RNA sequence: AACGCGACGAUACUACCCGCACGUUGUAGACGUAUAAGAAUAGGCUCCGGCCUCGUAUCCUAGCAGGCGAUUCCUCCGCCGGCCUCGAAGUGGCCGUCGGUAAUUCGCGUAUUGCAAUUUAGACACGCGCGGGAUCAAAUCCUUUGCAGACGACUUAGAUGUG
RNA sequence: CCCACCCAUACCCCGCCCUCAGGGUAGAAACGAUGCCCUGAGGAGUAGGCGGCCGUGGAGGUCAGUGACGAAGCCUAGGGCG
RNA sequence: AAGGGAAGCGCUUGUGACCAGACUUGCGCCCGGCGGAUCAUCCGGUGUUCUCACCGGUGCACUCCGCCGGGCUCAGGCCAG
């Protein structure tokens, strides 16, 4: 009986979409690391993968459960918040909203 | 921070968050690991340097058929079976393992848990699952 | 030749009738009002309609309908009698019945699958008016139809060998 | 063959139609582009927000253009005479039958198109 | 430590309203639950006739032809007030808005659920970490008294018997860790020489 | 407040309650979703030794997504019963029984998901099935009333009676 | 006063379309030469000027063109090219 | 299917529904079994672009043409590491 879990992602929180004052550019996203503060913490995430995954109405192939894979470019300001880069710009409901970033591809 | 014999934490696949030792670095980013297979449950087989964490403890190597393992380095080990295996499994039943890979994975382990079951608690390490929990930053903490 | 060409024709009982002398918009509503129906159940609802005693609901042409407690049959508050609509449409629904009859079904068991009203070409008439303008009636009349039936794996290797799994486990 | 010659990648700069102004609410004009000349027009002063304007920008590669996306060009065929020109060009030419053409002669110029390996792109519609 | 959390329940008693309001709809936005309590202990900066007469402007600004109906609803409670503050904080004309309302809770005083619940501040909200010694500040609770809120006096009497439970609460509490550290004493007083020392080493 | 809330009466079917088989059902978005003193900040906490910048803390965290067996352990969880407790929008404690349980150590199984492909796993709500208990309801139309009225709406009365 | 950060069609690098300018292409194994290949630059636009393409009714020639095994027309949340 | 005091329009996702493509193997070798003489060379006639071909003859088991039972090489659609 474990009684342990089973975490092997970082939780990210998807914010809003690169915009200025007026437009949106849904190309890239910013995403909130868990626990990240500043640029360095960023860097270490800069390349790392990330998925968001969701729910659907119909079974495709076995799953209810559909993913959008992506990857971390840059830092975004000075907060530590990371700019990611999508297979597709994210549903745009998902503003504030759960995504796992994967520590692969790791260099540690 | 990878060297023959170091124990790596694999990230994805099968044994996803799971604590292997490498044993020898083959080429394009092939890694030959083994669990051992009497301790935590993963055989012989190879995985990704960018999909395993390097950890800096270092196991002692010494006593074991260096000749063994680059015979099963060799580029053919799983392929050449592979399709054998598909075509046959494919009521459900565990298809078997080959004679081959049961020997050797038996040489290995038994080496390499002689050598292990010196320092203390690192075959518990070893069959222990690695998990992230509440307040855990992968970006400070040390491996 | 019918819009509802989904129901076989030899289990349904089907009526028709076209230029009729009635109210577009008042036979629209009361054949809204029974469709879906028994037989029987439209027939008594009709012609408690013609009596007063029931009332159908005014929802699309209610222009300044006043109220009636009856509507609250239909969950609305405007309601009316339109007795020459009701007429027509119990005759086209005897009309239907005596098909049924000699098609030999159940008449007790029979619903109202299909009605349709639409208009039909508009017969003009003529009224004198003051400041040198003639006004035109011309007079709304309507198709009726209506049709009656009885009532009654591409998986991965990974998800496989995990399924493998849990079936061994 | 069945397969074509190795092309570049078949890119399209735009996918969706260019809609003429106002087209959506009045039903007496066409959704068929038209360049409007008002002087005040937002569409034509290319107010941001606003429908896009076709332009020679937009044009497709040289290399790709008139391409389906099976990597051929169509050719409209009214007959087997039509498929024999096709002949030499099974690579890079697809034969497209011709909508008035009768079932009898369809069949043989499937036939003939068939021996020759020229696509087909509309062989299975009256099957 | 930018974590992320069910939900984050804040005790208002000493935070000014604007910066709190401002936090809590950052975190709104960025997609957390909060539900903040003493809504009559949050503070407001300036002196307090300030913040009634800009309450008596509000106040003044109403709607001509129907005050039943589009005109500005003066709600008077302070759970109210921070809640208008971070509605006008928040673009509550969209979903999104919606949404974050809709993840937003406020109230007065602790209610029975969240008096078991741990409460967390905010420090760059604290009115002692933020005003200078010698300001003056209002209460929202008093300023909701004078322009009309019915039940101070019940939330008061609440916070008293919740405050008396807390203190037999504590009390156990504190019997509990007098009792750890008596057994924590026992116990090393025993365990094996070698894991202690190492335990130490390590940090624990 | 006709999209604010509470209490109570009766609730025929549908299924009212109860247990599980669940659901290709939903969700502004589980993945340890762990953590109650109060009060002050030109002071506070405490076992009365002392302690207080610091929650970069405490708890928890090992086992085929977590097996089977064994030395040792009375530690920690879970479910039902009794006594009490909690009303601000209603819960927790004690005892008991029963079930599970590495704090130390060991053997047997993991292979093949083939070098990664969300680690489909939580919660509440809703819906389809069973088998145990329980009950056999109302409203509107219709007629009537005038404490009401443009029509609606409203106060009333129709089942045996002071009708 | 200092540091860092956000972004315009702007500025820099790459791809694609078009236009213009500058070169090559015959004892022809030779070309929709009105073609093809290499290099660079440039792209808002009212009145106005020039060019090329699309469509309609009818006429000469041609496709030994299509068609009752279905022409034209019409309808289409079915597709392809521009 | 949408709908708390307008609809309608542009960029970009997501859900649902409905669809056009692509793929099904081609090429070449090591074999073996075949069915067979459209191999070469030379001779006669014919036509041309004066050295190139077609016919008729000659030419038949490591020579040429098609099938099969295999094995190997290469190239093959979609998304990715």
């Amino acid at each position: 009986p474990s009684e342990a879990g089973h975490r092997l992602y970082v939780k990210g929180r998807h914010l809003s979409y690169q915009r200025g004052r007026r437009n949106t550019h849904p190309k890239t996203s910013l995403i909130k690391i868990e626990g990240v503060d500043d640029t360095a913490a960023a860097n270490f995430y800069l390349g790392k993968r990330v998925a968001y995954v969701y729910r659907a109405q119909k079974e495709v192939r076995g799953t209810k459960i559909r993913v959008i894979w992506g990857k971390i470019t840059r830092p975004h300001g000075n907060s530590g918040v990371v700019r990611a880069k999508f297979t597709h710009p994210l549903p745009a409901r998902s503003f504030g909203a759960s995504v796992r970033i994967m520590l692969y591809p790791s260099s540690i | 921070s990878l060297q023959p014999g170091t124990v790596l934490i694999l990230l994805a696949g099968r044994f996803r968050g799971k604590r292997v030792v490498l044993l020898k670095c083959l080429d394009q980013g092939v890694l030959l690991v083994t669990g051992p297979f009497k301790i935590n449950g993963v055989p012989l087989r190879r995985v990704n340097a960018r999909y395993v964490i390097a950890t800096s403890v270092k196991v002692d190597l010494t006593g074991v058929d260096q000749a063994k393992i680059d015979e099963v380095a060799q580029p053919k080990y799983f392929t050449a079976e592979k399709a054998k295996e598909k075509a046959s499994e494919e009521k459900p039943q565990k298809k078997p393992v080959s004679s081959t890979r049961a020997a050797d994975q038996k040489a290995i382990d038994k080496a390499l848990i002689a050598n292990i079951k010196k320092v203390d608690m690192l075959a518990s390490y070893l069959a222990s699952s690695f998990s992230l929990r509440k307040g855990d930053k992968p970006h400070l903490m040390k491996f | 030749r019918y819009a509802a060409t989904e129901i076989a024709p030899t289990k349904s009982a089907r009526a028709r009738g076209s230029y009729l002398r009635v109210s577009f918009k008042n036979t629209r509503e009361t054949a809204q009002a029974i469709n879906g129906w028994k037989l029987q159940r439209a027939l008594t609802f009709l012609q408690n309609v013609i009596d007063k005693k029931e009332a159908v609901p005014m929802r699309r042409y209610a222009g300044s309908t006043g109220r009636t407690a009856q509507g609250k049959q239909w969950g609305v508050s405007r309601a009316r009698w339109p007795v020459k609509s009701a007429q027509f449409l119990i005759g086209l629904l005897k009309n239907a019945e005596a098909n049924a009859d000699a098609k030999g079904l159940d008449t007790g068991n029979l619903i109202i699958k299909h009605i349709q009203v639409n208009q039909a070409p508009k017969q003009r008439r003529r009224t004198y008016r003051a400041h040198g303008r003639i006004n035109p009636y011309m007079s709304n009349p309507c198709h009726i139809e209506l049709i009656l039936t009885e009532a009654e794996s591409h998986l991965s290797s990974r998800q496989r060998g995990v399924r493998i799994r849990r079936a061994l486990t | 063959m069945v397969a074509a010659k190795k092309h570049v990648p078949i890119v399209k700069k735009r996918t969706k139609r260019f809609m003429r102004h106002q087209s959506d609410r009045f039903k007496c004009l066409d959704s068929a582009w038209r360049k409007p000349k008002g002087i005040d027009n937002r569409v034509r002063r290319r107010f941001k927000g606003n429908l896009a304007m076709p332009s020679i920008g937009y044009g497709s590669n040289k290399k790709t253009k008139h391409m389906m996306p099976s990597g051929h060009k169509a050719f409209l065929v009214h007959n087997v005479k039509d498929v024999e020109l096709l002949l030499m060009h099974n690579r890079t030419y697809a034969a497209e039958i011709a909508h008035n053409v009768s079932s009898r002669k369809r069949i043989d110029i499937i036939t003939r198109a068939k021996q020759l390996g020229v696509k087909v792109t509309n062989a299975k519609a009256k099957v | 430590m930018s974590s992320f959390e069910s939900v984050v329940v804040i005790d208002g008693k000493g935070h000014l309203l604007g910066r709190l309001a401002s936090i809590v709809a950052k975190q709104l936005l960025s997609g957390q639950k909060i539900v903040v309590v003493r809504c009559e202990a949050l503070n407001i900066s300036g002196e307090f006739f300030r913040a009634k007469l800009k309450y008596h402007a509000y106040l003044r600004k109403m709607t001509r032809y129907n005050p039943t109906r589009g005109g500005p609803f003066h709600f008077r409670a302070p759970s109210r007030i921070f809640y208008k503050a971070v509605r006008g904080m928040i673009p509550h004309k969209t979903a999104r808005g919606a949404a974050a309302l809709e993840r937003l809770k406020v109230f007065e005083g602790v209610p029975p659920p969240y008096d078991k619940k741990k409460k967390m501040v905010v420090p760059q909200a604290l009115r002692v970490l933020r005003l200078q010694p010698g300001r003056k500040y209002c209460t929202v609770g008093r300023l909701s008294h004078e322009v009309g809120w019915k039940y101070q006096d019940v939330v008061a009497r609440l916070e008293e018997r919740r405050k008396a439970k807390g203190a037999a609460y504590y009390e156990r509490k504190k019997l509990a860790a007098r009792q750890l550290s008596e057994a924590k004493k026992a116990a090393a007083a025993k365990v094996d020489p070698k894991v202690s020392e190492a335990l130490a080493a390590y940090g624990y």
